[PDB]
Formats: C-alpha cells, sequence, structure tokens
C-alpha cells in the first residue's frame, strides 16, 4: 500500500 | 514512493 490514509 | 491522504 502506497497509498496511506490518515486518520 | 509514498502516498499519505489526510482523512479526517
Amino acid at each position: 500500500k502506497n497509498v496511506l490514509y490518515r486518520r | 514512493s509514498k502516498t499519505f491522504i489526510q482523512v479526517x
């Protein structure tokens, strides 16, 4: 996962 | 190569 989502 | 998308 090169795209990480920050909550 | 990393992309960080801020969700809330």
